[PDB]
RNA sequence: AUAAUAGUAAAGAUGAAAUAAUAAUAAUAAUUAUAAGACUAAUAUAUGUGAAAAUAUUAAUUAAAUAUUAACUGACAUUGAGGGAUUAAAACUAGAGUAGCGAAACGGAUUCGAUACCCGUGUAGUUCUAGUAGUAAACUAUGAAUACAAUUAUUUAUAAUAUAUAUAUAAAUAAUAAAUGAAAAUGAAAGUAUUCCACCUGAAGAGUACGUUAGCAAUAAUGAAACUCAAAACAAUAGACG
């Protein structure tokens, strides 16, 4: 059943995700783990699509919402960087965009 | 292809390589 | 370079303790010596230390304070050992063998 | 011309079965695949399965590094 | 009934234990074979080969390109020797 | 004797097997098609050559 | 983890072969089973000669008794006694090696399954049959 | 029981050897020659045992000085083999 | 207590080369009161026999007898250096123990040696002869050896 | 720790049989007599 | 590379010599002692594994991977614009290291000349950690998936009929029938069909100019038009030439 196997690839999830975090240098793996977490979310889109009130209940029981599995994920760079895999900015901003930002911070009254 | 054009190409792409090389002064002028 | 508040160090001028002086059946015995001997941080007499050590704070007379090698990230190397002469030859930073 | 070489074949332990990767604590068994100097014959001279050459290269491989031979 | 003395009667076994497989004895009466066994055994290790190879370094492409080139000419001279063997017997059984 | 063609249905046998259990689907063997041995030549065999040898 | 480890001891005192071996053996074995580990069986190779003059701990050993031990212990205190093995100027060569365990528990040493015999089931068994 | 595999050959325009060893017998006149030399190494030279051996090459030389040379053939092994390789190499049919 | 060296065994060495032959005999040297003094131990001696001290006693090579730049290297320089090394082992007249003789890459000189060791000229120096050896050495791993040879 | 001083002085022992692998030892029944014995 | 022991007058390279190192310690060669950088011999087929790039000295920790059976689920699948990650060698930014090889440079050679092919000294590079960039004849010059189609030989795995290796099913390789093709040839496809994505519309201009984006930089991506022409290109055949 849809539940039990999202819970069973949760638990490969948490597990090789501590390993990937333990090897930054590894890459295959990040693959393998990439892939899991879309089969994840395919499964569950699937678990939605056929009993929604199970699906309710296990990505709650997990600690998903229904955000984290309708929406793309592509294991960016960038999901590293705002949720701290490790701890340290991997991608860069250009100077563009860091000033974009910059103006963008209009930190308004409102 | 063939190996005749890709000696053409080889030949464009070292001239064009040579001509970037000797524009680097102007190049750098132009660019601040 | 790896000294953080926490580790132990100690110094071994006078000799070895008294501690190890009572273990000598299960500490000089078996040599464990080395696993002192070579460590960050604890001074020994040049006579103690092996070959190839990476070493600072080298003195010139026995009854000296270090004198070289004291600056940020100055290092030298032992690189032989004379017991008839009494004397140990000491790559320097400088890169003078004195 | 026709001289074949049955023998070894009757007592090559290697081709009995036996997995060749248990036997690298015990030189000698090996010591017979290897040349004077200790290169390892080709597949043709020791003629065994591709499977029992490669797990015999691995074993001799390692009891050089443990330095039996 | 010390050291050192049974070291003697010991030395000889400790030299002959420590052995390169390129040790050789040759024979008193003539030397000629001793050389030429010699010879041979150093075509069987094809250290001639591989240190006339060693002399100079080649790319990896062209190191693999150089192997399968050779193990398929090897494979080819066995292929043609097979079918030699079957002709000549061929020839013989009056085919 | 022997007959090509034929393919033991899941319902046909509805006893245990050797190891006690009960076959209650088609397992891969039974999902392949089986036109090649239609058309394979068949594999003589008699009683008597176990005999001979 | 089930580990096997090949222990090369050196041999100053040609007189007592065996007794720097006891020592090792005793310490390292000690080290082992405090340490929630299971020895599982000690078996000498016997006083054999290295294949090529090896120059550890200051002298250039031609000699060293071979010794097994077959042991059950964590990964990280296998690797630890590894580390006291390598550091320690008394065995000259040693390498670990692990046994797999997922399909049957009780696995004899190398040694023992080159023969035919395959467990320490077998070895008792043969011992008393035969005794 | 394993033995090792047999390897076939691609489709060929020909078999056939390039020098083929065929057979063949020395005059042993140089034999004769070779035994003299030994005879003269180890007895001496034109010692009396080597006297025999010194006219048997005077009689192997007197006429020519390899001797009378025949049997001289050759293999016909190319012929065989282009005769019945068309056969013998089982190629698949058309 | 007091050093008593002698010698028991004799060495020669033939290195060949594609531009040079080099030959070389040494003698091997033990003392025998070494082992008679105590303070040893058991590793001591053996480490002292296995590894036999030596001492070079003639060494030349083929520039010695006449032959200058190119010729180095060619068969009959290397057979008279080779005949020259036994006639200076003769008249040495180290003869009297056994000499071992290890060998060493090819070049073109290693016919011209061990066709003189068995010539005539050396069919009285093969008698002192027992042991032979090649040491033609090897690079199991990699030093990056130079690159082709685009002639 | 007992077991182990116990174990190490059996093996140990100059008297215990060492295995030096020198030669090919010429000489299974036991373990399958025991299996029938107790399958039975 | 340094040091020692003996030990001589030459050693090294080249088709042949000199550039650099020798009887000023006295080399080269041999045997020993110390340090360092780099690399990995047969095995060996890169076989094989890996998405590609890659990957073979040994042991260990973590993660992934195969076949059969049982059960479970229930069309949850294929492809995939945009997007994301990884991506050889060279190159660049900091920090360690630099044995050997080695752009550049300087010398020695051959030639009429030689800005080279050969020889010497050899800086960057080549090596480890953290990074930037995302390019190759990155090639099977052949995107992924599904159903099907006639033979042979060799290996690998599965199944007990056995009496002690015969019998059936899968995969790889090699040679083919049919088919396709401009032919060379492909031959679980380059055949018979279905689905999805990327790309092409004569040569030269030109992957150039301009703009934009991103990079510390070298640069990478995107990417025209004007002038000229009836050219331009592949497979195979027969000579001539080497
Ligand atoms: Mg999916
Ligand atoms: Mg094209
Ligand atoms: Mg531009
Ligand atoms: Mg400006
Ligand atoms: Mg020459
Ligand atoms: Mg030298
Ligand atoms: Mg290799
Ligand atoms: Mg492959
Ligand atoms: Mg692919
Ligand atoms: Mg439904
Ligand atoms: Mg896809
Ligand atoms: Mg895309
Ligand atoms: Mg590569
Ligand atoms: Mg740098
Ligand atoms: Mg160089
Ligand atoms: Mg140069
Ligand atoms: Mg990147
Ligand atoms: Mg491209
Ligand atoms: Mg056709
Ligand atoms: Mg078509
Ligand atoms: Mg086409
Ligand atoms: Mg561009
Ligand atoms: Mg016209
Ligand atoms: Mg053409
Ligand atoms: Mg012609």
């Amino acid at each position: 059943s849809s539940e039990v196997q999202a819970a069973c690839m949760t638990v490969r999830i948490q597990n090789m995700a501590n390993h990937i975090k333990e090897h930054r240098k590894d890459f295959a793996n990040t693959r393998n783990l990439r892939i899991l977490v879309q089969q994840r979310q395919a499964i569950l889109r699937y678990l939605k699509r056929d009993n929604p009130e199970k699906y309710y209940w296990t990505i709650q029981k997990l600690g998903l919402n229904d955000a984290a599995i309708t929406d793309e994920f592509n294991m960016d760079r960038r999901y590293m960087q705002d949720y701290e895999f490790f701890g340290d900015k991997i991608l860069i901003r250009d100077s563009k965009k860091v000033a974009n930002q910059k103006r963008k911070e209009i930190r308004k009254q409102k | 292809d063939s190996v005749m054009r890709k000696r053409k190409k080889k030949m464009k792409k070292h001239k064009l390589r040579k001509r970037r090389k000797r524009e680097k002064a102007e190049r750098r002028k132009l660019s601040q | 370079d790896g000294l953080r508040p926490g580790d132990v160090v100690e110094s071994f001028r006078r000799g070895i303790p008294q501690t190890l002086l009572n273990e000598m059946g299960g500490k000089v015995d078996p040599a464990i010596l080395s696993v002192k001997t070579t460590q960050r941080g604890n001074c020994l007499p040049i006579s103690m230390i092996p070959i190839g050590t990476i070493i600072h704070n080298v003195g010139i007379t026995p009854v000296g304070p270090g004198k070289f090698c004291r600056s940020a990230g100055t290092y030298a190397r032992v690189l032989a050992k004379l017991p008839e002469k009494k004397k140990a030859i000491v790559r320097l930073q400088s890169g003078e063998h004195r | 011309k026709y001289q074949a070489n049955k023998n070894s074949n009757r007592n090559d332990i290697m081709k009995s079965g036996a997995n060749p990767l248990e036997f690298y604590a015990r030189p000698r068994i090996l010591s017979r695949y290897v040349t004077s100097t200790g290169r390892i014959q080709h597949r043709d001279i020791t003629g065994l399965s591709a499977k029992n050459q490669r797990r015999l290269s691995k074993a001799i491989r390692r009891c050089q590094a443990i330095g039996l031979m | 009934l010390s050291e050192a003395e049974i070291a003697r009667s010991s030395v000889e076994n400790a030299q002959m234990r420590f052995n390169s497989g390129k040790s050789i004895i040759v024979n008193k009466n003539n030397p000629a074979e001793s050389f030429k066994r010699l010879n041979r055994i150093m075509f069987e290790n094809n250290i001639p080969g591989d240190k006339r190879s060693q002399r100079f370094y080649m790319k990896p492409g062209k190191v693999a390109e150089l192997k399968r080139s050779q193990r398929h000419r090897k494979e080819f001279m066995m292929g043609f020797k097979r079918l030699i063997e079957i002709v000549k017997d061929a020839k013989r059984k009056g085919y | 004797g022997h007959i090509i063609g034929k393919l033991v249905d899941v319902t046909e046998q509805p006893h245990a097997n050797n190891k006690g259990l009960y076959k209650t689907r088609p397992n891969s063997s039974d999902k392949r098609v089986g036109v090649k041995r239609l058309y394979r030549p068949p594999k003589l065999t008699y009683v008597e050559d176990r005999l001979r040898s | 983890m089930l580990y096997e480890l090949i222990g090369l001891v050196r041999i100053t005192n040609s007189n007592a072969p065996k007794l720097e071996a006891k020592e090792l053996s005793s310490t390292i074995g000690k080290l082992i089973i405090q340490n929630r580990g299971v020895v599982r069986d000690i078996v000498p190779m016997g006083i054999r000669y290295l294949p090529k003059i090896m120059k550890k701990d200051q002298e250039k050993h031609f000699r060293a008794y071979h010794f097994l031990m077959l042991f059950d212990s964590s990964a990280a205190v296998q690797s630890e006694i590894l580390r006291t093995l390598k550091k320690d100027p008394r065995v000259i060569r040693s390498s670990i090696v692990k046994v797999d365990l997922d399909k049957q528990l009780d696995r004899a040493s190398s040694l023992h399954r080159s023969l035919g015999k395959k467990s320490i089931l077998e070895l008792v068994n043969e011992d008393y049959q035969s005794i | 029981s394993g033995k090792p595999p047999v390897y076939r050959l691609p489709p060929l325009p020909r078999l056939k050897v390039k020098k083929p060893i065929i057979r063949q017998e020395a005059n042993k006149c140089l034999v004769l020659m070779s035994n003299l030399l030994q005879c003269w190494s180890s007895y001496g030279h034109m010692s009396p045992k080597c006297a025999g051996l010194v006219t048997e090459l005077k009689s192997c030389t007197s006429e020519s000085a390899l001797g009378k040379r025949n049997n001289v053939q050759k293999s016909n092994i190319n012929y065989h083999a282009a005769r019945l390789y068309d056969r013998i190499n089982g190629k698949p049919h058309d | 207590y007091k050093p008593k060296e002698e010698v028991v065994k004799y060495i020669l060495h033939g290195k060949f080369t594609k531009n040079n032959t080099h030959l070389t005999f040494s003698s091997v040297v033990e003392d025998k009161n070494f082992h008679k003094n105590k303070g040893l131990t058991y590793n001591d001696t053996m480490l002292y026999y296995l590894n036999l001290p030596q001492k070079v006693k003639i060494s030349l090579s083929t520039g010695c007898l006449g032959f200058r730049k190119a010729a180095r290297g060619e068969y009959e320089a290397a057979f008279q250096t080779s005949g020259r090394m036994f006639e200076l082992i003769k008249e040495k007249n180290m003869l009297n123990k056994d000499i071992e003789v290890v060998m060493d890459d090819f070049g073109k000189g290693r016919a011209a040696f061990i066709s003189a060791l068995v010539g005539k000229e050396g069919a009285s120096v093969v008698k002192k002869v027992v042991k032979i050896s090649d040491a033609t050495k090897l690079k199991f791993g990699g030093v990056r050896s130079p690159k082709m040879r685009r002639l | 720790e007992s077991q182990l001083l116990k174990k190490i002085d059996k093996v140990f022992n100059d008297e215990t049989e060492e295995f030096t692998d020198a030669y090919d030892v010429t000489s299974g029944n036991t373990t399958l007599q025991t299996q029938i014995n107790n399958a039975i």
